[PDB]
RNA sequence: GCUCGCCGGAAGACCAAGGGUUCCUGUCCAACGUUAAUCGGGGCAGGGUGAGUCGACCCCUAAGGCGAGGCCGAAAGGCGUAGUCGAUGGGAAACAGGUUAAUAUUCCUGUACUUGGUGUUACUGCGAAGGGGGGACGGAGAAGGCUAUGUUGGCCGGGCGACGGUUGUCCCGGUUUAAGCGUGUAGGCUGGUUUUCCAGGCAAAUCCGGAAAAUCAAGGCUGAGGCGUGAUGACGAGGCACUACGGUGCUGAAGCAACAAAUGCCCUGCUUCCAGGAAAAGCCUCUAAGCAUCAGGUAACAUCAAAUCGUACCCCAAACCGACACAGGUGGUCAGGUAGAGAAUACCAAGGCGCUUGAGAGAACUCGGGUGAAGGAACUAGGCAAAAUGGUGCCGUAACUUCGGGAGAAGGCACGCUGAUAUGUAGGUGAGGUCCCUCGCGGAUGGAGCUGAAAUCAGUCGAAGAUACCAGCUGGCUGCAACUGUUUAUUAAAAACACAGCACUGUGCAAACACGAAAGUGGACGUAUACGGUGUGACGCCUGCCCGGUGCCGGAAGGUUAAUU
RNA sequence: AGGACCGAACCGACUAAUGUUGAAAAAUUAGCGGAUGACUUGUGGCUGGGGGUGAAAGGCCAAUCAAACCGGGAGAUAGCU
């Protein structure tokens, strides 16, 4: 059956990596927050 | 002209391998480990000044490092660049 | 023409069609083409605010002239066309100059007739003029209600207007909706009606027919529950309220027109 | 290694996406592998991905995104102009053979092609953020010409058979060859050329559009395939020679024809229909500012350049999505033989596998199947399940009907093989030859050779000839819904939803209405033959009475009545 | 010609049996419906939670839906166990 994760990079990218989340305040907030948690990846795009 | 200082810096250690070998005795070819931004036209002038033979053509490519695990921690190899580069029929390097 | 489809299949066995043998077979006129993509009734936030609108097929823009502003030149016209953005066919007319434009076909227009707008005008179907210079009582269609801006009024298959009287600086208009309105004595109308008038003997027959228009389908209120709709709920079919639209407006008998600025221009409403 | 068995429109092959070393070699067997493991997609070490032409990057835009100013909004922010991004689409160019343990349209051999930068020589009107052209576009259908490919014959090499026969109308194998360049063919479209004039193409135009005469009558564009060349080459059955028994080095025959033939190509064609079928750039062309024996354009020749990133391997799967080496899911391409309408189905080829526990036994019982005396729905909620029907041609077929249907109604007969008709028929294809020719890929005749249904008549074997696989059960009465569709992903597919059709009602355009503190946007680049809301639900015959209640519409006298004063 | 007919691919899901600590958190096997269309599918895009979308089942919105998920108010409150 088809299951719920399908991937691809492209809209990987595109929905969740760095330039996405620089792209609105609410992104930098969670940019901040995983800064501020230490997180060693902070987007899917590294 | 790119830069002796430039030239000095892109080629960084011949490449030994059977693959190598047979390219150098079979098509007069060398196999080199390269800098990684290194371009093949670096490549060819530098070659030609610091091992004075005459260069037909240069292939590159770039070998991804392998995944390894040293006291099963995890690790990754570095990237670097190999050029077979084809001498000119009778330049014996 | 109008002609029946036999019913060698269900869904063909109630078509009826508007055939027209004299529209053009070929390609639409390239320099007047422009792209018209379609919005599935969504707007720029990507909501839908008007429903029942999705598919059907791929559509081409015609640029029509419904300004009918090159006074003095007449034109000629080449070829009647099929607009599928509009119900009523167009025209391809040449001007004497070698300029090409496109305007709504009226009843009885073919290739070779003569048109020509501006004052000087004669009073045949096709020719535009101010309804200054238009007898009382003649027929005319796309009807500017601003002088200079284009044809607003009776565009529609078959349509057209009625000049009734005439009062200083504007004319006095009976619409095919039967109201009556004012309009400036300057605003231009085209003689005679809007062509096509078959238009609305075609019986689609098929829910596909619709489809192709662009024309999603329509689920009844009460077919729906409470959440969704004032008229949801039951079980079984039960009704008891009075017919409202989704948003709970009245929807049998209550008016909306809302518009104190352009009240004066209205005499008569449609009744 | 020999046998056996399974897939073969796949369980083969190549990819995209996704993964990321799983690829190859050596070595190890603790753990991992549902068993053992000497083996592995496991551990460890080493190796492996070579591009002007493939892809990305790049130029160009779609939906959409972002968006200088701007408009709007307590703030955050929303929308949007100029712009700028954004492929799933448009845009330059390479093929065949060989080679590695592992890459190859990338390395090598052979033979090509594209764009751009400079430098000569020649002829010159060059110039864009602009104008015009082109790019450039749907569904269905029909037919012709082709090729991929197959079959047979010829040819070439080999064979003469473990058991009766096999020098022949015998057996096995091979019979391959590209891009490029030349030729412009089947075929499609279009009249062509020269001058004059002009309210149009935001200005200009020699370009396009329009008008006018003169003249010619074929000019031009496009176009599969074939042929020639590429190629006195490559490959090539096999033979020989060694082999670390995995394979390597040498040598090299024939290498043709006819027939059949695509869903591929001509074909972005043609015909037809209505539901009327992207954009922008590359490209071509025209002028403006301007430059003006300069620059620059054209042309040939010469020289330089074409960077960078990807390239291993899996990819209907043990490597991706499913926690698994999981009977699930995953887009594209390739498409052999016999039989067959077929990409169904059976058996096979190429190729790939036997599914990572086995060995015995031959109880009940469960699962999946086969057969069954007599009976034949007596079973049961119910014929659930099972059994049965099943092909082609021809004969024949009722009520009812909206005249289409119903209908494959029902029902019945023939069906294998062999011979002849006719040593192979009707037909299809088509060489030599001849005749004409606006002389070539020409036309007219001519028909060798090849291929080849169906029928008729006679004979013949079996219990059975649509023999396997495959492949409608039929009829009679009636409820509901007109119909094809849609639906409760995962207990409901229906009579529910939708539907064409009908009706009421709103809406005059800055429309009603919807999203939105707003700007705006959708409705619609539509305009009452339109658009929204509501109910009904093809069609036929119809749709009666009630306005007292509630709603809606209209009224505007009188009473009551807010802020305010 | 056709929301035409028979029928593979493809899209579905009417019946039965199996399975129900499954091979599988919805499948398998034998049958079954559509199969040029209101068809189906790849890539990308838009709509966001009292919100979307819905040929309407309260269906679907990441194995979650009569108000998703994550974090916070938060040690809500719990005359109850
Ligand atoms: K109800
Ligand atoms: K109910
Ligand atoms: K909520
Ligand atoms: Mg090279
Ligand atoms: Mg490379
Ligand atoms: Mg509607
Ligand atoms: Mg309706
Ligand atoms: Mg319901
Ligand atoms: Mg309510
Ligand atoms: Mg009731
Ligand atoms: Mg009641
Ligand atoms: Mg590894
Ligand atoms: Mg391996
Ligand atoms: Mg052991
Ligand atoms: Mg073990
Ligand atoms: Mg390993
Ligand atoms: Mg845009
Ligand atoms: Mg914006
Ligand atoms: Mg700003
Ligand atoms: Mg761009
Ligand atoms: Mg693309
Ligand atoms: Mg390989
Ligand atoms: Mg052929
Ligand atoms: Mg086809
Ligand atoms: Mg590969
Ligand atoms: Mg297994
Ligand atoms: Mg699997
Ligand atoms: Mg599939
Ligand atoms: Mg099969
Ligand atoms: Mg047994
Ligand atoms: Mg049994
Ligand atoms: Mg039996
Ligand atoms: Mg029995
Ligand atoms: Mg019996
Ligand atoms: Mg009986
Ligand atoms: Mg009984
Ligand atoms: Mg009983
Ligand atoms: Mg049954
Ligand atoms: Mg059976
Ligand atoms: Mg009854
Ligand atoms: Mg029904
Ligand atoms: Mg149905
Ligand atoms: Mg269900
Ligand atoms: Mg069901
Ligand atoms: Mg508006
Ligand atoms: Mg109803
Ligand atoms: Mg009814
Ligand atoms: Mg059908
Ligand atoms: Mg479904
Ligand atoms: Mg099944
Ligand atoms: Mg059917
Ligand atoms: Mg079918
Ligand atoms: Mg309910
Ligand atoms: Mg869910
Ligand atoms: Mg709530
Ligand atoms: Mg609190
Ligand atoms: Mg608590």
């Amino acid at each position: 059956m088809k299951r719920t994760f399908q991937p691809s990079v492209l809209k990987r990218n595109r929905s969740h990596g760095f330039r996405a989340r620089m792209a609105t305040k609410n992104g930098r907030q969670v940019l901040a927050r995983r800064r501020a948690k230490g997180r060693a990846r902070l987007t899917v795009s590294k | 002209m790119i830069r002796e200082e430039r030239l000095l810096k892109v080629l960084r250690a011949p490449h030994v391998s059977e693959k190598a070998s047979t390219a150098m005795e079979k098509s007069n070819t060398i196999v080199l480990k390269v800098a990684k931004d290194a371009t093949k036209a670096e490549i060819k002038a530098a070659v030609q000044k610091l091992f004075e033979v005459e260069v037909e053509v240069v292939n590159t490519l770039v070998v991804k490092g392998k995944v390894k695990r040293h006291g099963q921690r995890i690790g990754r190899r570095s990237d670097w660049k190999k050029a077979y580069v084809t001498l000119k029929e009778g330049q014996n390097l | 023409a109008v002609v029946k489809c036999k019913p060698t299949s269900p869904g063909r066995r109630h078509v009826v069609k508007v055939v027209n043998p004299e529209l053009h077979k070929g390609k639409p006129f390239a320099p007047l083409l422009e792209k018209n993509s379609k919005s599935g009734g969504r707007n720029n936030n990507g909501r839908i605010t008007t429903r029942h609108i999705g598919g059907g097929h791929k559509q081409a823009y015609r640029i029509v002239d419904f300004k009918r502003n090159k006074d003095g030149i007449p034109a000629v016209v080449e070829r009647l066309e099929y607009d599928p953005n509009r119900s009523a066919n167009i025209a391809l007319v040449l001007y004497k100059d070698g300029e090409r434009r496109y305007i709504l076909a009226p009843k009885g227009l073919k290739a070779g007739d003569q048109i020509q707008s501006g004052v000087d005008a004669a009073i045949k179907p096709g020719n535009t003029l101010p309804m200054r210079n238009i007898p009382v009582g003649s027929t005319v269609h796309n009807v500017e209600m601003k002088p200079g801006k284009g044809g607003q009024l009776a565009r529609s298959a078959g349509t057209y207007v009625q000049i009734v009287a005439r009062d200083g600086a504007y004319v006095t208009l009976r619409l095919r909706s039967g109201e009556m309105r004012k309009v400036e004595a300057d605003c231009r109308a085209t003689l005679g009606e809007v062509g096509n008038a078959e238009h609305m003997l075609r019986v689609l027959g098929k829910a596909g027919a619709a489809r192709w228009r662009g024309v999603r389908p329509t689920v009844r209120g009460t077919a729906m529950n409470p959440v969704d709709h004032p008229h949801g709920g039951g079980e079984g079919r039960n009704f008891g309220k009075h017919p409202v639209t989704p948003w709970g407006v009245q929807t049998k008998g209550k008016k909306t027109r809302s518009n104190k600025r352009t009240d004066k221009f209205i005499v008569r409403r449609r009744s």
